[PDB]
């Protein structure tokens, strides 16, 4: 059993900007004071 | 390829300075022959040597 919602009042979608977001750590691996460079699925600043 | 080449980039680094470097000595090595003199001076009309 489950309940369909009737009362909507809905607009187009919205939008923001994401602004240097979503940057995760690649490895399991212990690194200090170093500039390194990967690639990877990313969200794009 | 270029994913692979991402662990060179010490090795392409390195090849863009050197080249770098090259490209900044031509225009020094050209302005040190030519420009001893700031003084663009110019011919007079009269020619009377
Ligand atoms: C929600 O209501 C019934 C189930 O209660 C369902 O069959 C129906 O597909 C749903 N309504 C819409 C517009 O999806």
């Amino acid at each position: 059993q489950c309940v369909n919602l009737t009362t909507r009042t809905q607009l187009p979608p919205a939008y923001t900007n994401s602004f240097t977001r979503g940057v995760y750590y690649p490895d399991k691996v212990f690194r200090s004071s170093v500039l390194h460079s990967t690639q990877d699925l990313f969200l794009p600043f | 390829c270029s994913n692979l080449l991402l662990q060179y980039g010490s090795f392409c680094t390195q090849l863009n300075r050197a080249l770098t470097g090259i490209a900044v000595e031509q225009d020094k090595n050209t302005q040190e022959v030519f420009a001893q003199v700031k003084q663009i001076y110019k011919t007079p009309p009269i020619k009377d040597f």
